[PDB]
C-alpha cells in the first residue's frame, strides 16, 4: 500500500435570493485537513490550524494578493452566475412516479430535478403518515435525483392507495393509484 | 454557511501518487464539467452544459502548477505526515424501476473515497463487463474526501446477476458488491 | 462567455528582474545556461524569446517551482527549471544557428502584470575563428570647434570587432557620464559585402570649453566586448579574443 | 492566436502625437500591457489597460480599447526626443496570462534643432591609430548624411546628444580614414 499526499483548492461560490447576497470562500486543504481559509464575509485569509499561520500573514500582508481574493466574488462567483448558473437553475425534468409492491407500497419518484419534491400517501382519499418511511433524497450523479417513499399497509378489497407528488415542474400533481387485485 | 445554491467553480485536486491531479466544476452537486489535464481539454460528460459557456483549459493546467508546488511546501511543514486510507462505502442500485425487458441503468456509489485513488469495475455472471460502462469524476464532499459513482446500462432478465468491484488501498481484498433482479 | 475560476496562489530576488551576463556568444554543438533572477516574492516567471526585428514570444512559464505551461519551448534542447520557485535557468543543449536571439525573463506578482528584465542575447556562431575584440581610440576636440561654439566635442572609435554586440561607455574623473554624450545606435560594416565583416562604432562626448580646458579633468573611453572565456579552448595564432574591456584616454588641456 | 501591429516604423515631429494601433484575434483577451523598449534592453511596462475599460490616460500617454472591433491604440502627445524607441502591444486572457506580442513600431522622434549652425570640424589624431577623424555637428535635423561611397572611408549615421543645465541639443554625425588623400572639407552633403 503506497503512501501519498493530497492537496486540495476549493473555491465554494454561496449564492441567496438571486445573487442579492453572494459569499466567496477558498480552502487550501493538506489531506483531509483545511489549514488556511479565504471567507468575502471576514476579508482577509485565516489560519485554521498552525501549518496555515505563516500562510495567512504573509497572504494578508500582500495587497496584489488580498485584493485578488477580495474580487473573487464579482470576478468568479456573479460572474459565473451570469455566464452559466442562471441557465443551469432553468433545469427542469418532470418526476417518474411508480408504486410497487415490496405488506409494503413502494413510491418510486424517479429522474426529476431540481431536488425540492414532496411526496404524501392517501388511502381512500385519507392521508397516511403513521406507515410512512422516506429515504433521503438520493443524487444519481447524472444531474437527476431519486427517491423512495414507503407505505406500511392492510389492503382490504375495494381500497384505493394514491401516491401524490408534487415538483416545481409540475403545474399540477401527478397522481398514482394502487388498488387491491 | 446557509444559501439557496454553492458551485464549486475550482475543485482543484493533485496528489503525490503518480504524481496526478484532477479539475471540475460543480454546481449544487453535480459535475458541470472536467478538464483533461492530458489532452488540454475541457470535456462535459453530460454535454448539455457546454451550452451554458465555455472553458480554456489553461486555466487548470495554471492550478495544477501552483498545486504541484503548494503540496510541496505542505507535505514539509505538516512533517510528511502521509495520507490515512478510509474505507469506502459501496451501495448499488438502478436508475428506474426495474421491469424485464426494459432497458435500464445501474448505478454504483462508492462513497468516503480517501484518497482519490480507485478501480470500479462491473461484473456481469462474475465476468468483467466492458459495454455500457460509464463513470463521473471525483466529486468532492464537505469532508474532503470524494465519491465516485460508475454506470452499467443493461437488460434486466433472468440471466444475469450482477457485482461492482471496487478496489482501494483502504480494502483488504476487493469488495463486491452484489445486485440482481 | 467563458466562466471564470478561483486562482491559487503559489505559498513561500531584487526589486528589478535581473539577467547576466548581457551577451552570451559561443559556437554550435556547445551547451548553453541563460539565469534570470526574480522581483522578490513574484511567483509566476516567463522566459521570452526575441528575434531581430520583432517581438518577444512565449516560451514557458513557472507558477512558483511548477510549470504552468511549457508549450512555447521550441523543441527538446531546449528545457528550464525553477528549483527553489525564484530563480530561473534555461538550459539549450547542442546549439544551433537558429538559436540565435535575445531570451527574455519576465516575472509577475500573481501572474498577468508581468515585468521584463533586460535580456541575455545569445550569439551561436558557425565557429570562433571571426571572433575579435576591438580595437579602441580617443580623438580630442577640435580648437575651431571650441573657438565657435565654446564646446568641446570628444569622438570615440571602436573597429574590428566582431560579432556585433558591444557596450560603449564614457568615464570622466571616475564616474559614468550621460550627459552630452551619443553612441551610433547601430554598428557599420567594415566591409558590407562579407557576412564576416567585422565592425566599427563610434560615440561623442560634447562637453563645455572650460571643461575641456581644465588639464585635471580626465577622460576615458570604454568598451565592453563579450567573446570567449578563460576555459575555451584556442588554437589561431593570435590572442584568444576573451570576453574584456578595452578603452582609451585623454586628459584637459590647459590651453 | 495573434496581435497584429501597424505601423512597423514611424518618424514624428517633437512635440507632434505619435498613434499605434493594434488587433487581436482573441475575443477573450482582457488584458492589454504596452511596452516600451530601448536597444539593448529590456521591454518597459508603460501602461496598461482591461476589457472593462474604454480609455486611460497617464500624463502624456493614453491607451483606447474597443472590445468589438478588437481594437486597441497607443497615443503619445507631444513626443520627447526620449520617446524614441521600439513599441510593443500584447493581449492575455483569464484562463491564459501569458502574453502575445504585436510585431513592434520603431518609433523615431525627430529632434527639433532651435539655433542650427552647421559646421565640419576636423579631431586631432589619435598616437594609437592611423585614422583621421571629421566631424559634421549642429545641422538641422532635416539634413541629409548620406553613407560612404569609398570603401576606405566610414560614415556614420547621426545621432543626437543633449547637454543637460544647457537647454542646448545637437546633431552630429562621423567620418573617418586612413587614406592618405582623406579630407574633412565636404567629406558630407548639403545646404
Amino acid at each position: 500500500s503506497p503512501e501519498d499526499f493530497v492537496y486540495q483548492f476549493k473555491g465554494l461560490c454561496y449564492f441567496t435570493n438571486g445573487t442579492e447576497r453572494v459569499r466567496g470562500v477558498t480552502r487550501h486543504i493538506y489531506n483531509r485537513e483545511e489549514y488556511v481559509r479565504f471567507d468575502s464575509d471576514v476579508g482577509v485569509y485565516r489560519a485554521v490550524t498552525p501549518q496555515g499561520r505563516p500562510v495567512a500573514e504573509y497572504w494578508n500582508s500582500q495587497k496584489e494578493v488580498l485584493e485578488g481574493a477580495r474580487a473573487s466574488v464579482d470576478r468568479v462567483c456573479r460572474h459565473n452566475y451570469e455566464v452559466a448558473y442562471r441557465g443551469i437553475l432553468q433545469r427542469r425534468v418532470e418526476p417518474t412516479v411508480t408504486i410497487s409492491p415490496s405488506n409494503l407500497l413502494i413510491c418510486s419518484v424517479t429522474d426529476f430535478y431540481p431536488s425540492q419534491i414532496k411526496v404524501r400517501w392517501f388511502r381512500n382519499d385519507q392521508e397516511e403518515t403513521a406507515g410512512v418511511v422516506s429515504t433521503p433524497l438520493i443524487r444519481n450523479g447524472d444531474w437527476t435525483f431519486q427517491i423512495l417513499v414507503m407505505l406500511e399497509m392492510t389492503p382490504q378489497r375495494g381500497d384505493v392507495y394514491t401516491c401524490h407528488v408534487e415538483h416545481p415542474s409540475l403545474q399540477s400533481p401527478i397522481t398514482v393509484e394502487w388498488r387491491a387485485q | 454557511i446557509v444559501a439557496d445554491h454553492v458551485a464549486s467553480c475550482g475543485v482543484n485536486l493533485y496528489q503525490f501518487y503518480g504524481p496526478s491531479g484532477q479539475y471540475t466544476h460543480e454546481f449544487d452537486g453535480d459535475e458541470q464539467f472536467y478538464v483533461d489535464l492530458e489532452r488540454k481539454e475541457t470535456a462535459w460528460r453530460w454535454p448539455e452544459f457546454s451550452k451554458f459557456g465555455g472553458f480554456d483549459p489553461q486555466g487548470a493546467l495554471r492550478n495544477m502548477a501552483v498545486a504541484k508546488h503548494n503540496l510541496n511546501i505542505m507535505i514539509k511543514r505538516y512533517n510528511s505526515t502521509a495520507a490515512t486510507n478510509e474505507v469506502p462505502e459501496v451501495t448499488v442500485f438502478s436508475k428506474s424501476p426495474v421491469t424485464l425487458g426494459q432497458p435500464n441503468t445501474l448505478i454504483c456509489l462508492v462513497d468516503n473515497i480517501f484518497p482519490p485513488v480507485v478501480n470500479i469495475t462491473w461484473l456481469s455472471n462474475g465476468q468483467s463487463v466492458t459495454e455500457g460502462v460509464s463513470e463521473t469524476s471525483f466529486l468532492s464532499k464537505s469532508d474532503h474526501s470524494f465519491f465516485k459513482i460508475s454506470y452499467l446500462t443493461f437488460l434486466p432478465s433472468a440471466d444475469e446477476i450482477y457485482d461492482c468491484k471496487v478496489e482501494h488501498w483502504g480494502l483488504d481484498q476487493p469488495l463486491l458488491k452484489h445486485w440482481e433482479p | 462567455q467563458l466562466v471564470h475560476f478561483v486562482r491559487d496562489f503559489a505559498q513561500l530576488g531584487g526589486a528589478g528582474v535581473s539577467q547576466t551576463p548581457s551577451n552570451k556568444v559561443t559556437e554550435k554543438g556547445k551547451y548553453v545556461e541563460l539565469r534570470c533572477d526574480p522581483i522578490s516574492g513574484h511567483t509566476a516567471l516567463y522566459w521570452y524569446r526575441q528575434s531581430l526585428g520583432q517581438g518577444p514570444e512565449f516560451l514557458i512559464y513557472f507558477q512558483g517551482t511548477g510549470a504552468a505551461d511549457d508549450s512555447g519551448l521550441p523543441n527538446d534542447r531546449f528545457f528550464a527549471v525553477r528549483p527553489e520557485g525564484s530563480v530561473s535557468t534555461l538550459k539549450i543543449q547542442r546549439t544551433e544557428r537558429g538559436d540565435s536571439a535575445v531570451y527574455l525573463c519576465a516575472t509577475s506578482a500573481l501572474g498577468d502584470t508581468q515585468y521584463f528584465g533586460p535580456g541575455t542575447r545569445l550569439t551561436v556562431l558557425e565557429d570562433l575563428k571571426n571572433v575579435f575584440p576591438p580595437e579602441v581610440a580617443v580623438f580630442e576636440p577640435s580648437e575651431a570647434e571650441i573657438s565657435h561654439t565654446q564646446k568641446a566635442t570628444l569622438v570615440c572609435l571602436a573597429t574590428g570587432f566582431y560579432p556585433d554586440h558591444v557596450e560603449l561607455s564614457w568615464w570622466v574623473n571616475g564616474k559614468e557620464v550621460h550627459s552630452g554624450v551619443c553612441t551610433d545606435p547601430q554598428p557599420l560594416k567594415e566591409q558590407p559585402a562579407l557576412n564576416d565583416s567585422r565592425y566599427s562604432l563610434s560615440s561623442r562626448l560634447r562637453v563645455s570649453a572650460t571643461f575641456w580646458q581644465n588639464p585635471r579633468n580626465h577622460f576615458r573611453c570604454q568598451v565592453q566586448f563579450y567573446g570567449l572565456s578563460e576555459n575555451d579552448e584556442w588554437t589561431q595564432d593570435r590572442a584568444k579574443p576573451v570576453t574584456q574591456i578595452v578603452s582609451a584616454e585623454a586628459w584637459g588641456r590647459a590651453d | 492566436e495573434n496581435v497584429e501591429q501597424h505601423p512597423s516604423t514611424l518618424s514624428v515631429q517633437e512635440g507632434d502625437s505619435a498613434v499605434i494601433k493594434c488587433t487581436y484575434s482573441d475575443s477573450a483577451s482582457n488584458y492589454f500591457p504596452w511596452y516600451k523598449q530601448e536597444l539593448g534592453k529590456r521591454p518597459q511596462l508603460i501602461i496598461d489597460i482591461r476589457s472593462n475599460v474604454g480609455e486611460k490616460k497617464d500624463q502624456r500617454i493614453a491607451v483606447t480599447l474597443n472590445k468589438t472591433a478588437k481594437h486597441f491604440s497607443l497615443h503619445i502627445t507631444e513626443t520627447q526626443p526620449e520617446d524614441s524607441a521600439v513599441y510593443f502591444c500584447a493581449a492575455s486572457s483569464f484562463g491564459n496570462e501569458k502574453l502575445t506580442f504585436g510585431t513592434g513600431t520603431r518609433l523615431t522622434i525627430i529632434p527639433n534643432i532651435q539655433n542650427p549652425d552647421p559646421a565640419v570640424y576636423q579631431l586631432r589624431d589619435s598616437k594609437s591609430s592611423d585614422k583621421s577623424v571629421c566631424l559634421f555637428t549642429d545641422f538641422d535635423s532635416q539634413t541629409n548624411v548620406s553613407q560612404s561611397k569609398d570603401s576606405d572611408v566610414y560614415i556614420t549615421d547621426k545621432c543626437v546628444l543633449d547637454m543637460r543645465s544647457m537647454d542646448f541639443k545637437s546633431n552630429s554625425a562621423v567620418a573617418w580614414s586612413n587614406k592618405s588623400d582623406f579630407a574633412c572639407a565636404n567629406a558630407f552633403n548639403n545646404s
